[PDB]
């Protein structure tokens, strides 16, 4: 496409290194609890500034298969749908339950994202490198586009699982546990003599 | 989620007669204590440190989304510097295998220049070097890469003197829109390594500032390994 | 289908004393779809959608055919694609020049009473 | 009573003198009889979604 969006597209991978990192950072965290309250405040702030960013587009009328964003109200609005749409993506698979509690049961940013994932599949941005499977695999996960037999997120585990009513490998551990208690018993009784009943 | 209910509170479970204080904890845990710190007090103290810092992770992402990076692109210097770090770092480990690789300059350190008048800035660096069809293939069509090409977020023009071990010194210019490499008229005046001259932009005039490229170092390259220089 | 077709499903259960107009804000819900069937996105079981008529939140065809919608009505629109997603479509759920449908029913209207405020 | 002599309160504290129930906890409290009665089995159990 247009040169200087050529040039976008390291900026936009680019920016994918620091919201990987980060997406690491967030995983260092151990609590559920402040988990969620952080993203939560992801989402917020996300989709208000993506809210925002579509109507900076939609008064630019540019069309998203056309030449680079150039002026930069527009321009920083491209850089913000394309980069935190790709962040939504990256949050949504490491974390499909927390957004859709957080995102599904509101309709307009539905629409909203919807309108960023199809303007980001005019661009071509998706297109080449290592992050254009990025917007396949987030449509698929959001249910804008089928899922694929083989596409399964990893991240969506179940871990409630199931009770573990089949416990003979802990059955196996009781045992060796009071087992080591009963060899102590007998290495105590050794000492040397002791009175006779 | 296993059952649902929640209990509402009872305004006026005082009156209840013949019952057991379930409140002891609450009441005793704000009891002034003379020579004694209030356990009120110490749990407050630690929820401060924890909570604090716990904000701090909603400011750092509160920036990197709500930014513009590129609008507010004063990275390009750290970009630069870092290439330059890592092309020392790539000619070291060539060294090491074959000893022409420091042939043509042992010593590995960055120098920086600062051209104000001429709206130009000049990063030399001893690294690795390339050679003139690397200079057309990786820089004359670009790709990450953004560590050279982050000049140009605040640089109309980028003029580039690379000389690498396996061939002479050859110079890269381009302003975005076409890019020519010629055999550079000085010859092997690096030896090896790359100076980049930077066709700045009139934004760009506080970076040529001698105080702002060297608080830019502090603030992104103050940890690369070789000695920065800074023209003064 | 080159022109906007608007049906009336549901009547309002009384008589319309506000019909939207420009600037009110309407929360709506709707179901889109392709002329094939393939839904293209519903809020019926999301929160409803909330837009300001004339701020091109949606397709041009939906808003135009949100005029004078009163409470409690449900209206079927046949979009032509110059008004729904045009040349480009809106890829990966709507093809190239598609004709579109909504099915869309008026919940609340919120123009604010000058008297009210 | 002069039978419960071997009880100290202070023992069910934490050394900050608070009382928890989290891991935190003091051992002799996570191992007395009524911690274990109230909590047997109620560690998997989701008392809320968030």
């Amino acid at each position: 496409l247009d040169p200087s969006l050529e040039i976008y597209k390291k900026m936009f991978e680019v920016k994918r290194r620091e919201q990987l990192l980060a997406l690491k950072n967030l995983a260092q965290l151990n609590d559920i609890h402040q988990q969620y309250k952080i993203l939560d405040v992801m989402l917020k702030g996300l989709f208000k500034v993506l809210e925002d960013s579509r109507t900076v587009l939609t008064a630019a009328d540019v069309l998203p298969d056309g030449p680079f964003p150039q002026d930069e109200k527009l321009k920083d609005a491209f850089s913000h749908v394309v980069e935190n749409t790709a962040f939504f993506g990256d949050v949504v698979l490491r974390f499909p339950r927390i957004v859709h509690y957080y995102f599904d049961h509101n309709s307009n940013w539905n629409l909203l994202i919807r309108w960023g994932i199809s303007f980001c599949n005019q661009t071509g941005v998706f297109n080449q490198g290592p992050h254009s499977p990025i917007l396949s695999l987030m449509a698929q996960e959001l249910g804008i586009s089928e899922k694929d037999s083989n596409f399964q997120n990893p991240f969506k585990i179940d871990r409630t699982e199931f009770i573990p009513s089949t416990d003979p490998f802990q059955k196996a551990l009781r045992e060796e546990e009071k087992r080591r208690k009963k060899e102590e018993k007998r290495k105590e009784i050794r000492k040397g003599p002791r009175i006779s009943r | 989620v296993d059952v649902d209910g929640t209990v509402e509170e009872d305004l006026g479970k005082s009156r209840e007669g013949s019952r057991t204080d379930d409140e002891v904890v609450q009441r005793e845990e704000e009891a002034i204590q003379l020579d004694g710190l209030n356990a009120s007090q110490i749990r407050e103290l630690r929820e401060k440190s924890e909570k604090f810092a716990f904000q701090a992770e909603v400011n750092r992402m509160m920036k990197l989304i709500i930014n513009s990076l590129y609008k507010n692109k004063e990275i390009f210097l750290r970009e630069l510097i870092s290439n330059a770090s890592d092309a020392l770092d790539k000619i070291r480990l060539i060294s090491l295998t074959d000893e022409n690789a420091l042939s043509g300059n042992e010593e590995l350190t960055v120098k920086i220049k600062c051209d104000k008048e001429k709206n130009l800035l000049h990063v030399t660096d001893t690294g690795v070097g390339m050679t003139r069809e690397e200079l057309v293939k990786n820089l004359g069509t670009i790709a990450f890469g953004v560590g050279f090409y982050s000049a140009f977020l605040v640089a109309d023009k980028v003029i580039v003197t690379s000389k690498h071990n396996n061939d002479t010194q050859h110079i890269w210019e381009s302003d975005s829109n076409e890019f020519s490499v010629i055999a550079d008229p000085r010859g092997n005046t690096l030896g090896r390594g790359t100076t980049i001259t930077l066709v700045l932009k009139e934004e760009a005039s506080d970076y040529l500032e001698l105080d702002t490229i060297k608080n830019l170092v502090k603030k992104y390259s103050q940890f690369i390994n070789f000695p920065i220089y800074v023209w003064s | 289908v080159r022109t906007l077709q608007v049906e009336t499903l549901v009547e309002p259960p009384e008589p319309c004393a506000e019909p939207a107009a420009f600037g009110d804000t309407l929360h709506i819900h709707y179901t889109g779809s392709l002329v094939d069937g393939r839904i293209i996105d519903t809020s019926l079981t999301r929160d409803p959608l909330v837009i300001e008529l004339g701020q091109k939140q949606v397709i041009p065809g939906l808003e135009q055919s949100l005029l004078d919608m009163c409470v409690g009505e449900k209206r079927r629109a046949i979009i032509p694609s110059h008004l729904a997603y045009g040349k480009r479509g809106f890829p990966p759920s709507v093809p190239a020049d598609a004709v579109v449908q909504y099915d869309v029913e008026l919940i609340a209207l919120i123009r604010a009473n000058y008297w009210l405020k | 009573t002069d039978t419960g002599k071997h009880i100290k309160e202070n023992d069910y504290y934490t050394p900050t003198g608070e009382f928890r129930v989290d891991r935190e906890g003091s051992p002799v409290l996570l191992n007395c009889l009524m911690y274990k009665m109230c909590y047997y089995r109620f560690g998997q159990v989701y008392t809320e979604a968030k």
